[PDB]
């Protein structure tokens, strides 16, 4: 959807030709950022509508200043699916094997 | 704790010795041990070859790494190179880890 604010009043249409791009990092050669309990969950109850969390990483520091060994990551750099209205995503994952959690 | 590698069973030892070879014995039987021996000694040469496995560097990182080099300003000398008496002397102690992965 585009969105035009002009003297206080905005009129939201659509946009057919334009794409939202989609990867995932299948190779962990991104900092994972999941494993931390942060907020940003599909809501528990189905009905609600739910905003997608911004992304962002920590690297090395020396208090503020940047360390040599810090790195920087494109995410433009990876090859991603560019999806319009009319196309979808998917994929697949195997969990490796993990012991059972012992509910008793 | 040190560091490398342990191992259950590591590459064994290699001992070697150059057997005795005795000076004259007396005419007159002796029940002593023979404590005369020939002053001697070996040379040869050795090889050892290693076969390595490598894991190499996946890292989708942007900026350049860090990298061991040998810095560039004049020196009398040449690192890791041989003095001019003809000995060898190794300046620094060289680590391992130089490029990073995340955590």
């Amino acid at each position: 959807k585009e969105v035009t604010d002009n003297n206080g009043v905005k009129t939201i249409a659509n946009n057919l030709t334009s794409t939202v791009q989609v990867f995932t990092d299948s190779d962990y050669q991104l900092p994972y950022v999941l494993g931390s309990a942060h907020e940003g969950c599909l809501p528990p109850f189905p009905a609600d509508v739910f905003m997608i969390p911004q992304y962002g990483y920590l690297t090395l520091n020396d208090g503020s200043q940047a360390v040599g060994r810090s790195s920087f990551y494109c995410l433009e750099y990876f090859p991603s699916q560019m999806l319009r209205t009319g196309n979808n995503f998917q994929f697949s994952y195997e969990f490796e094997n993990v012991p059972f959690h012992s509910s008793y | 704790l040190m560091g490398g590698f342990g191992m259950k069973h590591p590459p064994p030892q290699i001992l070697i010795k150059n057997t005795p070879v005795p000076a004259d014995p007396p005419t007159a039987f002796n029940k002593d041990k023979l404590n005369s021996f020939i002053t001697q000694y070996s040379t040869g040469q050795v090889s050892v070859e290693i076969e390595w496995e490598l894991q190499k560097e996946n890292s989708k990182r942007w900026n350049p790494e860090i990298q061991y080099t040998s810095n560039y300003y004049k020196s009398n000398n040449v690192e890791f190179a041989v003095n001019t008496e003809g000995v060898y002397s190794e300046p620094r102690p060289i680590g391992t880890r130089y490029l990073t992965r995340n955590l």
